């Protein structure tokens, strides 16, 4: 099946511009690739639903826009690279959200045969990308401080001990957290970030580990905050 | 613009229940209607296309019906992995539009949270701020009360909670409460306490520590 | 012996239709730059050497016969019929054949492809309940690759069978490259079928069919076709050669063995 992957997202000031890209790989029936299909951009503001933005046919024509971005956004594609683009200009605060590129299922053109469907079907989105985060804010990027949340004697509840990492004061979203390089996943909870009054985000990751483990094993949390090129590995130990 | 209205906005149900989601269009859209599922932090996935067609690979407990203005997505036997949000979507005419989404939530047996408290680390105080964290692990239902006490004085306005999405495997939640105060204030007081109230607990549970112990 | 010509074809008394950039066959199928010729009639159709095709690349097995019988018929009158093509997508088009700004196709033909993930066995009939012969023009797509074949038609090998009560033609498409023409290594082959009164057309295909949209009304009469580069003037002459009109007062002529109308005999 064709697969999609968006990129190009980031933090930008209101009024500025930004170009998102989306690369197709794999293939569907008849070894068709993304350039056989119509594609749309769809976005999702934080905590909200889905909003269709724009559609473009396999061959680059039959373009349309939602009124909310018409005259500001321009959709295009380069089929030689199996890549779609969304050029955003005059961005505003409410354009903030996750942007997905999404393939419509009906075959629209077969170039090797000089064939093109008479009509743009625009039927169901059978493949979506993972999305790319766009933040429109006056605020500047800031990387996180990472502090250990240390297990202590008498902290046992159930038959387990708990420890974690507090990732504090960063902007914009998002940060990723893993434990022991992804080797430890059972009993891991990474909480949603909360916006603080300062306008910066804060987040915690915790894990519950048998009490016997404490002194004996090693527990390390690996934090990534790409927006500031931050990569921290902090060791969590008993106080 | 064609408007799609989904009901209910939110639904709680037990494993095994037959669940019905509805989508109403403001005008006749024939059968040009699709249903998607989106799990937290993930992209949508097609379940049903053109009102009633089950997408390849989607479990058979999902089915679709309706036409014109009235459509339904039915889950014949709800599974814990079904938690998430379901959207309908219309392509009779541009602009394409989505319903506002319906969130599905699993009901399970009560499970009391296990509670832990963490003092601020030394590195953080070194930098003028003190964060005290309280963790409630693996509980149900989601409703819980977490109260901070400083030197036994009931705190307010200076803490924030965050809650995980319902777990896809055991349908429980976890929660964190963070009490934030300046290093000055933190050094003022001695006893820091997190008191938790929850339906699975016969009486409030308190976890605490004494500063510098 | 008439041995000279003015060098011009006289436009009376015979009805001359100057093809300009179009051959008669391109006019028949409905090549876009030729749609001006839709439903036209002639006593003599004049084909120019500068004519060119500008649509999907095609060939016609027994080209000479189709061209001859249409030329003799003397009309392109076309009557759309309501074929029903269940379970396929219609009106396929191509950028090799733009009609105005968008992709298009021959006006008289209907390029059918899969709908969803299937192309069913088409099986349609059209009775002739009139008292004249109907000429149906239809076609077969030959893809250049297997990938192309399945993308368009699903079946790994297609087939087109068109029949009447006493004739039948079955064509199997042939996958492979031909020389690149206007960007394309694929082809359409054109075939035709005559259906007499009281007879019936049956079309049965599981892929690669380029369907008819209706029929050309057949006539009999004095119409013909000629290749010539002579200009067409306003004047009167019964005898026309590719070299120009000639007087027919003399019993013999030495201008050209190709002639039309009341003409001296070539010697
Ligand atoms: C094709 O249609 C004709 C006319 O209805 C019918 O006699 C014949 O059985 C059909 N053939 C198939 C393959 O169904
Ligand atoms: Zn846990
Ligand atoms: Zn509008
Ligand atoms: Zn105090």
């Amino acid at each position: 099946q064709v697969q999609l992957q968006e990129s190009g997202g980031g933090l930008v000031q209101p009024g500025e511009s930004l170009r998102l890209s989306c690369v197709g790989s794999g293939s569907s029936f008849g070894e068709s690739t993304l350039s056989y299909y119509a594609v749309s951009w769809v976005r999702q503001a934080p905590g909200k639903g889905l909003e269709w933005l724009s559609i473009i046919n396999a061959g680059g024509g039959d373009i349309d826009y939602a009124d909310s971005v018409e005259g500001r956004f321009t959709i295009s594609r380069d089929n030689s690279k199996e890549t779609l683009y969304l050029q955003m200009t005059n961005l505003r605060v409410e354009d903030t959200g996750v942007y997905y590129c999404a393939k419509h299922m009906s075959m629209q053109q077969v170039v090797s045969a000089g064939w093109e469907r008479a009509d743009l079907v625009g039927d169901a989105f059978d493949v979506w990308g993972q999305g790319t985060m766009v933040t429109v804010s006056s605020a500047s990027t800031k990387g996180p401080s990472v502090f250990p949340l240390a297990p202590s004697s008498k902290s046992t509840s159930g038959g387990t001990a708990a420890l974690g990492c507090l990732v504090k004061d960063y902007f914009p979203e998002p940060v990723t957290v893993s434990w022991n390089s992804g080797a430890l996943t059972s009993g891991v909870h990474t909480f949603p970030a909360v916006l603080q009054s300062s306008g910066l985000y804060s987040l915690s990751s915790v894990v519950t580990v048998p009490s016997s483990s404490l002194g004996t094993q090693t527990y390390i949390c690996n934090v990534n905050h790409k927006p500031s090129n931050t990569k921290v590995d902090k060791r969590v130990e008993p106080k | 613009d064609i408007q799609l209205t989904q009901s209910p906005s939110s639904l709680s149900a037990s494993v095994g229940d037959r669940v019905t989601l509805t989508c109403q269009a403001s005008q006749d859209i024939r059968k040009f209607l699709n249903w998607y599922q989106q799990k937290p932090g993930k992209g949508p996935k097609l379940l049903i296309y053109d009102a009633s067609n089950l997408q390849r690979g989607v479990p058979s407990r999902f089915s679709g019906g309706g036409s014109g203005t009235d459509f339904t997505l039915i889950i014949s036997s709800l599974q814990p992995e079904d938690v998430g949000t379901y959207y309908c979507q219309q392509y009779d005419g541009l602009p394409f539009t989505f319903g506002g989404g319906t969130k599905v939530v699993i009901k399970r047996t009560v499970a009391a949270p296990s509670v832990f408290i963490f003092p601020p680390s030394d590195e953080q105080l070194k930098s003028g701020t003190a964060s005290v964290v309280c963790l409630l692990n693996n509980f149900y239902p989601r409703e819980a009360k977490v109260q901070w006490k400083v030197d036994n004085a009931l705190q307010s306005g200076n803490s924030q909670e965050s809650v995980t999405e319902q777990d896809s495997k055991d349908s429980t939640y976890s929660l964190s409460s963070t009490l934030t105060l300046s290093k000055a204030d933190y050094e003022k007081h001695k006893v820091y306490a997190c008191e938790v109230t929850h339906q699975g607990l016969s009486s409030p549970v308190t976890k605490s520590f004494n500063r510098g112990e | 012996v008439q041995s000279s010509s003015t060098g011009k074809i006289c436009n009376n008394p015979h009805r001359i239709l100057d093809g300009i950039d179009c051959t008669l066959i391109d006019a028949l199928l409905g090549d876009p730059h030729c749609d001006v010729f839709q439903n036209e009639t002639w006593d003599l159709f004049v084909e120019r050497s500068k004519a060119f095709s500008n649509c999907y690349p095609y060939d016609v097995p027994d080209y000479a016969s189709l061209r001859s019988l249409v030329a003799s018929s003397g009309t392109l009158e076309f009557i759309t019929e309501g074929f029903t093509w269940t379970g396929v997508t219609q009106n396929g088009g191509s950028n090799a054949c733009k009609r105005g700004p968008g992709s298009g196709f021959f006006s008289r033909l209907n390029w059918l492809t899969k709908s969803g993930s299937t192309y069913p066995v088409l099986n349609v009939t059209m009775p002739n309940n009139d008292n004249f012969d109907k000429l149906y023009i239809w076609g077969v797509h030959h893809p250049s690759t297997n990938q192309e074949q399945t993308s368009l038609y699903v079946q790994a090998s297609g087939r087109v069978t068109v029949s009447t009560r006493r004739s039948q033609q079955t064509i199997i498409p042939n996958i492979g490259s031909r020389p690149w023409v206007r960007g394309l290594s694929s082809r359409i082959s054109i075939y035709w079928t005559i259906v007499k009164p009281g007879d019936v057309l049956v079309i049965n295909s599981n892929g690669n069919l380029i369907a008819p949209r209706g029929y050309f009304k057949m006539r009999t009469g004095k119409s013909s076709i000629m290749r010539s580069d002579a200009p067409i003037d306003t004047c009167i002459s019964e005898c026309i050669t590719p070299n120009g009109s000639i007087p027919n007062d003399k019993p013999f002529q030495n201008v050209n063995k190709i002639t039309y109308g009341a003409c001296p005999k070539y010697v």
